[PDB]
């Protein structure tokens, strides 16, 4: 999930956008 | 409580990033 | 604009209130 | 939707809990 | 909802300004 | 209250400090 | 690091929400 | 107190609630 | 009034995430 | 500036990126 | 580093309230 | 810079003010 992908290395806008509906 | 704090910032970020599409957020 | 800002506090409130269940944010 | 009910008047915690999963 | 939103930012600023001292928030 | 005071117009950090413990 | 300072910022937001009309009194 | 209890490990809305007025 | 001060707080937060390593000159 | 533009109407990320360095 | 990213978000918030109408230019590096 | 100073030790208003324009 997003905690595991994004809470150690910074997620880009592109990466964040993968989680939107 | 680093994960909880990081999670608060990520929902703030998803809100901006996703806009009227929304997003699901489940901490699993 | 007031509603966009309010929207950001709502998802922070959901994050806190929903705990381990989480929430699906759908704006409309 | 939540935006209409909670960004017009103040939602209580009980009201917010309804939108939980 | 304006007042409720303002108070949220007001507590954040008191937290910063007041440091070790703390602050009483009492709407 | 601080509320009536600082939500009607903008308090600086100097004004805010008056509300500390 | 400044982990307490960052946590405390989030705690006050959480008290502001939880405590409602009641308010609260913060001190470390 | 709060900092030592709620920043070492997570507090739910339930145990934040008593720290109120 | 206070509404602009509040929006500005949300904008700086948005520019921090949007601009990344470039940064932003905030100048009110 | 940003305030005049993005606090009247909602700016998208691409609009907000206008104000990056 | 995400710890630094998180601390920066608080720092930009602080500088917004401290700097008032002077503004600020946040540089991490 | 601000990170080394204020992400390792808590900066006061006065220390933070040093990074204003
Ligand atoms: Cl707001
Ligand atoms: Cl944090
Ligand atoms: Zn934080
Ligand atoms: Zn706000």
């Amino acid at each position: 999930g997003i905690v595991e992908q994004c809470c150690t290395s910074i997620c880009s806008l592109y990466q964040l956008e993968n989680y939107c509906n | 409580v680093n994960q909880h704090l990081c999670g608060s910032h990520l929902v703030e970020a998803l809100y901006l990033v996703c806009g009227e599409r929304g997003f699901f957020y489940t901490p699993k």
